[PDB]
């Protein structure tokens, strides 16, 4: 179809990181359709939780 | 656990478990009873293991409980023995799980930064863990002693 | 992800106690069911293509408008998406059954899937029917003792998507 | 060469091993450049080095073997090809 | 003083030689407020890479 | 991010006005406080590990439940994350103190921190008390004059969380 | 400003400011009164600077104010002088800031597209900036005109 | 995106139907306007910079305080962003005119534009006036029929802003 | 990578042959030593930090110029990289010992190591001496039966670098 | 890159020595020339476009064969790339002049440049002529004392290319 | 050094140095003589600084030189003192450089791994460099002492 | 050309050319005789087109050929006419190729940089190209006039 607006939080479980990475933990971005399955699956496999999924266009 | 790691690895390639992982889980669950027996023997031996390990540690490293030491004082020695108790519980968890994943996740990720903030000497960690290994290995049979020593060696390597 | 063993370990870790008789009993129960779980997972892995074959066949026979023009599963693309989702449900249900815990369904299936289906308009009822079809096909092959166990995780997926 | 340029530009790196070449060659033969790009960018290595907010940069990884030297030769290499297929230049003098 | 003496003489290794380093300035776009010049810097860095 | 000088520049830019006596007075005030700010920043940077040690010790003595099982700081990973967050607050408060504004605190620290802690399960009140502990430790260190300047940005962080 | 650049550089590496950065900021704040006096001198005589600089600009390029020129007329010449005033204000902002960031952010980013959409010749801007540089450095002493010249040269190069 | 042909194809594909007489009539109507649309698009492309310059001059002459200090278009950065947005609107109106469909506007310009401009402080009324100025200039350049076709998409942009 | 089992498999697969009695004899020979290999690997993992510390100490004692000013191992940078390389050598020798084959050493350590060190300026003879130091330190801890097995892989690394 | 100060630091570090009277002499020599270097760098940065204009005009006047059809400077793209390369050389020469050392030249410009040009078909003799022309153009503006120093780095570039 | 930092920053952005960067370089070279005499003063008194700093280190921390301490014995104590001498030399290099870059890249990057491999306590490093700070800022005047103490504080923070 | 565009688009997707691309190529090659006729006509009238375009440019802008202009003198005016000849040749190349790609990547990419380095005013180029458009489209027939006009419009817009 078209774009998604996805909000997900990815915590850190393998290490404690020294940079800030607030933006790498909580983030809202636009993910268009043919990549959303892969992106959702990667977020799930990273241990992160998906907070909201919205259909912006389509 | 063994099952958790096998499932994560299978899900990494987005595939069902291969005969290797299935036979791995089979061999893991076939040995569960002796793992539980070992974890018991560690569990009811609470004070003997912890106090003997702490005594041997303070004998080999008197500086820790000497004045100016990190563990000097009654409350600080209590904290030292409490850390040892923590790690013995983690070792029993790793025994039942079949891997070091409980030990790793609860006490290894970030332990260096934790003990740096606490000005705790990591060589003291390693010597205490070696003491715990000696005492816990003494209470078990040879086949179980080797396996338990493997987990204690993992903990010592993580601290060192 | 946590299995039964990890579930007990975390339960005792958050309390700071050592393993008691209850913990050892739960561990023994999981170890006893481990062989059956491995056999069931192997059988399911053997027949996954056939299971999805038959489950999608029954789902589209019961709801022919799903695959006919105007249906949610009407295109080669959307039909492929449907059967792909069914594949992923079957494999993750097998993972959950082999683990002895329903967590992996939470963080790796239901983690944002209901919102995605709602955004796309995927019929939740038809998805539940397809999951029930996979349940029916799997139980016929695996065996009753393990069919009951697979039923738990299939029902978990159906309830979560609901 | 396209695979090596992909790794250079988006991982700051030379190709690690022959398996990387095989995977990206299969992708390039089947699907084209876009799918190879998304494969490089959706990789775990990319998200561990640059995450979501860091511009990729030149790296000289210690591991695996041969990757450091290859990455030195790669990140050192400047563009060697003419920018256009039209109007080639030639060697030759005109004497005044 | 004896324990700090150079033994390879003037033909020794300075710190500059050895392994190659990545660019020390790391470019990133922060979530939230961003200065215009720093944004142009990051964009030019991305095109350059 | 913004400094005091940049803030005055932007205020007089949106008016399309040249600097006047008030702007020059504000710039002189910042220039006069500059050497004090640099001394405080150097003192804090030298003693960042000590400040974090003392503040975290005070916080975990006031609230010991955070580090016993069940507390949000009970694991080596979670304790390390906590002291790491304390490092963040100290370093960014030092940045803000040098800058003379709290713009960096909004843009680079407090931007989505509250909901991040909410989803993670971090106790915001305990984190605020940790920031308060850092304020007391740092004030005992830099001196009476720079203590209020540092406490301004520490209080800004605390109010941003709460 | 200088402080902002130092802080952003330190933050990119997730570190506190080094003694070099602190020394840079110390030298900046120590020189604040001098640049403040320079900026006050420039702003207190801004009308003279703008009028004279417009005079040299129109002498060098009479075609701008000639028929068919972009500045022909009272209102267009007024717009030209007002642009000169804008850039004089930006130069004073840069003086107080210690670097060219205010100039870069208000008058340079996107200036080529602006003056292209307005049919304003860029070399005309460059020579107008040069005229302002000459007139403004006339008012200051040699030492102050020294640093003011660098800001004006930056502006000229940015337009060019 | 979809054009008129793709719109008709989508309609008859969801209906599951072959092309009918009315569908062929719509296709004839779109094909009959192809040369007019191509000529208008070429004229607009050849004169886009002139249109943008004239329209921006008109907009800023009617509202001088947009680009004076304190206005939303006051800086070379802001002015550049403004004229770039005007180029975007003109180019996308030309695309939509060629396609015979307003979709590309919806999914590539108007989606989120109202929210973006409200969050930034961009005046929607002045943006609408700039779009209408481009409409007038473009209609003067392209001729009566081409202006009638282009006005549909210019009005669509202005209405989707509000 | 190849181990003894995979080496036998590849040897018979290049010929398109099923396994014969010689292959089964080789597989039995590997399965007989598997337990000794695992015990030695665990012993190495237990003492890896120690082995590296004494080996590096003895190496820098025999060759003081390496860590004196101007040496290749003189800076915390270069010293840390040196002991890191010895850790790499120990880990990969342990891998090769566990696999029963030196193929992993060839294709993950020695492939391009010489000209890598040559581009770096790392003295290869001193690296060989450090590898010998690790071998001497390891042989005492493992025991003679395991010492010979670990020594063949240490000697493989030393001969490949020499 | 390394400057004069870091070059002296290197020479004394490889020997494990504190600074001697000769080291302090060299550091005094560098500090004495600092204001000259800063003034020259400011002058060059002020007139970079002008310097490139005269240098390119001289190069294309002496060699009109570069910009004739079929030369390496014949297209708008290749003319732009030529003046871009001249910008590179001027800027890096200014860097090296500020550093008082030619290390940045070797690491960032000359490394692989000869083979890069040979593969591109770029004439190296003509590039050396352009660099020399830029040297005479720059030396007039910087002044004799600055010209003598700046010609060192220009001649370094010319010799590295040759 | 300061010049290297400014040039590298200007190069990563592919631009000429800004007027502010040229100003910081001007200030750095203008203050070269004072920091140069500072390095001279610290260099003349190497032996006294090292001897006194070692004395205060061993009095504050007797366990380092006690049996079982890392610096126990004459030769290990000499290795301790020559590490301190290394760091004093790096501090002089940093003083002439105008930044802590020589210290950062000769004796900081990988210092944790180096001293972990050597069983050297990092805290011991910290009070050692603090004692060397006290001795070294004793010999200098107030402004010179503060300038040198900034480098010593940076080193102590790096080891911590 | 059209064929090269289709082939590189197909190659970026690792596929053979789709029926739409093959139809586009078919339509392009069916019109080749018309394109060659147009190009040959523009080639015959090369000198006339350049002469009238240069005259129209110069009669609007006498300053360019007056003392102090960019094209002042016989040699610089010859360079002017030579550039006009370059661009007419490029337009013929574009007509035979069916796209402005030869025009683009022989005389558009970096054209602003080149003419800025030459101090040649871009408005002069735009007006000269418009004059060349008028003269050339006068010679061709209307259907060919529109086609030639598209290429001249592209050139004029790209120079602007
Ligand atoms: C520079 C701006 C910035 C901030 C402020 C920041 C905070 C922050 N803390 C986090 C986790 C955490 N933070 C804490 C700290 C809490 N635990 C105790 O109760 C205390 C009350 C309190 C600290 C004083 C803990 C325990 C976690 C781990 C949560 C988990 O993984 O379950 C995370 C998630 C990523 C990770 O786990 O590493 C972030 C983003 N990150 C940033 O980039
Ligand atoms: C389950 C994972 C886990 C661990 C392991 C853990 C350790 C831990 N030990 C602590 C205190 C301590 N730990 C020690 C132990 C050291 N003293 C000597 O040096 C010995 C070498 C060594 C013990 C073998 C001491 C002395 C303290 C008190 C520190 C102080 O009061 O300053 C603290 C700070 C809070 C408290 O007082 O309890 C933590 C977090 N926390 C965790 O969540
Ligand atoms: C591994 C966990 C996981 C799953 C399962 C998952 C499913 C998923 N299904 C999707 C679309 C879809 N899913 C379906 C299947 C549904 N429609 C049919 O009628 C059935 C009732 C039903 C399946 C039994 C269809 C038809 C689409 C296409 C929707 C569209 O394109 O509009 C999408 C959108 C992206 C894409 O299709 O590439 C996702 C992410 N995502 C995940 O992270
Ligand atoms: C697993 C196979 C493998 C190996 C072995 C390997 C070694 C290796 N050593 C390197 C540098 C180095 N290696 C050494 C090694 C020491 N120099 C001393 O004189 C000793 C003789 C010697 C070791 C005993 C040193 C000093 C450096 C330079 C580090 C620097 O410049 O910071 C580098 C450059 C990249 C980096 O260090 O991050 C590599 C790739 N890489 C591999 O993929
Ligand atoms: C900062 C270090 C650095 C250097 C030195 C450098 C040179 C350089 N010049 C190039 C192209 C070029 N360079 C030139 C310049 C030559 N042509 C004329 O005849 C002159 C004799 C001469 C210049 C005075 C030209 C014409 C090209 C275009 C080549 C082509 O597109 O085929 C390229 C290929 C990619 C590109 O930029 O287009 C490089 C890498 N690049 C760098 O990153
Ligand atoms: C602070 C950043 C900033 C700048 C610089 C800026 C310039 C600017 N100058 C303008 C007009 C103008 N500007 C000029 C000046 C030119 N005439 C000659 O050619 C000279 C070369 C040159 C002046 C030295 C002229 C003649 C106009 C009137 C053009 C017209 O009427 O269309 C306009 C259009 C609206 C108005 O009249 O105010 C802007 C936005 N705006 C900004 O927000
Ligand atoms: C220029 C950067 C640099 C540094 C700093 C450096 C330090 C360094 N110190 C060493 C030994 C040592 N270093 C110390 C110092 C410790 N003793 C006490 O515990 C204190 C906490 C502390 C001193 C304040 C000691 C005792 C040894 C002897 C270790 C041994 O022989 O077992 C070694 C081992 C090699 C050798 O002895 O020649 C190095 C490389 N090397 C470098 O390239
Ligand atoms: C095929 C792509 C291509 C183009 C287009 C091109 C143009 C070009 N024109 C040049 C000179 C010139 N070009 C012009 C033309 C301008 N004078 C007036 O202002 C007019 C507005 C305008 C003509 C309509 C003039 C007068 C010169 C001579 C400048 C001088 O000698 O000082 C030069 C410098 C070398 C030479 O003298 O031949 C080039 C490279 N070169 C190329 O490789």
């Amino acid at each position: 179809t078209r774009l998604f607006k996805v909000t997900a939080l990815i915590p850190s479980y393998k290490k404690v990181r020294g940079g800030r990475e607030l933006q790498n933990t909580y983030f809202t971005k636009l993910v268009e359709y043919d990549r959303w399955f892969a992106e959702q699956q990667r977020i799930q496999k990273q241990g992160g939780k998906i907070l909201s999924v919205k259909m912006v266009a389509g | 656990s063994v099952v958790t790691k096998a499932i994560v690895s299978a899900d990494a390639e987005a595939r069902y478990l291969s005969p290797g992982e299935l036979d791995r889980i089979r061999g893991f669950v076939s040995s569960g009873e002796r793992r539980l027996r070992v974890a018991q023997t560690l569990t009811e031996s609470r004070e003997r293991i912890i106090k003997q390990a702490g005594d041997q540690l303070f004998q080999k490293r008197p500086d820790l409980v000497s004045p100016g030491g990190n563990a000097y004082g009654a409350e600080r020695t209590a904290s030292c023995l409490r850390d040892l108790d923590y790690y013995l519980r983690l070792v029993t968890f790793g025994i039942v799980a079949g891997d070091v994943t409980p030990i790793e996740e609860i006490g290894v990720i970030g332990v260096k930064e934790m003990y740096r903030n606490l000005e705790v000497p990591l060589p003291g960690m390693v010597e205490a863990v070696k003491a715990m290994k000696s005492v816990a290995t003494g209470l078990l049979s040879g086949d179980d002693s080797a396996e338990v020593g493997y987990y204690f060696d993992y903990l010592a390597g993580a601290l060192a | 992800m946590q299995d039964a063993i990890t579930s007990v370990i975390n339960t005792y870790d958050v309390q700071g106690k050592y393993f008691d008789t209850s913990a050892f009993d739960k561990l023994k129960a999981y170890y006893a069911t481990g062989e059956l779980r491995v056999r069931a997972a192997g059988t399911i892995s053997a027949n996954a293509a056939t299971i999805i074959k038959e489950a999608s066949a029954k789902l589209f026979s019961n709801q022919p408008d799903l695959v006919r023009p105007g249906g949610n599963a009407y295109t080669t693309r959307r039909y492929a998406a449907c059967v792909r989702d069914m594949d992923y449900f079957l494999r993750y249900a097998t993972y959950a059954m082999l683990a002895g815990d329903t967590s992996i369904l939470d963080e790796r299936v239901l983690n944002g899937l209901k919102e995605t289906y709602n955004s796309l308009g995927v019929p939740i009822s038809s998805t539940v029917q397809g999951i029930q079809a996979m349940k029916e096909v799997t139980g016929s092959l695996v065996g009753s003792g393990a069919a009951k166990e697979m039923g738990v995780y299939f029902d978990y997926l159906s309830s979560g998507l609901s | 060469k396209v695979i090596e340029l992909l790794t250079k530009h988006f991982l700051g790196r030379a190709p690690q091993d022959q398996a990387e070449i095989q995977r990206y060659n299969r992708i390039l033969a089947g699907k084209g450049l876009k799918v190879a790009i998304e494969e490089v960018l959706n990789s775990d290595e990319y998200t561990q080095l640059f995450g979501e907010d860091v511009v990729p940069f030149k790296r000289y990884p210690t591991l695996p073997t041969g990757t450091y030297l290859a990455s030195v030769a790669t990140n050192d290499e400047m563009i060697q090809q003419s920018g256009s297929s039209y109007s080639p230049s030639y060697a030759g003098y005109s004497y005044p | 003083i004896q324990k700090g003496k150079a033994l390879r003489g003037a033909e020794g290794d300075p710190y500059t030689i050895g392994t190659r380093r990545s660019p020390k300035p790391i470019f990133w776009v922060p979530q939230g407020g961003t200065n215009p010049t720093e944004f142009q810097n990051v964009i030019r860095a991305a095109y350059r890479q």
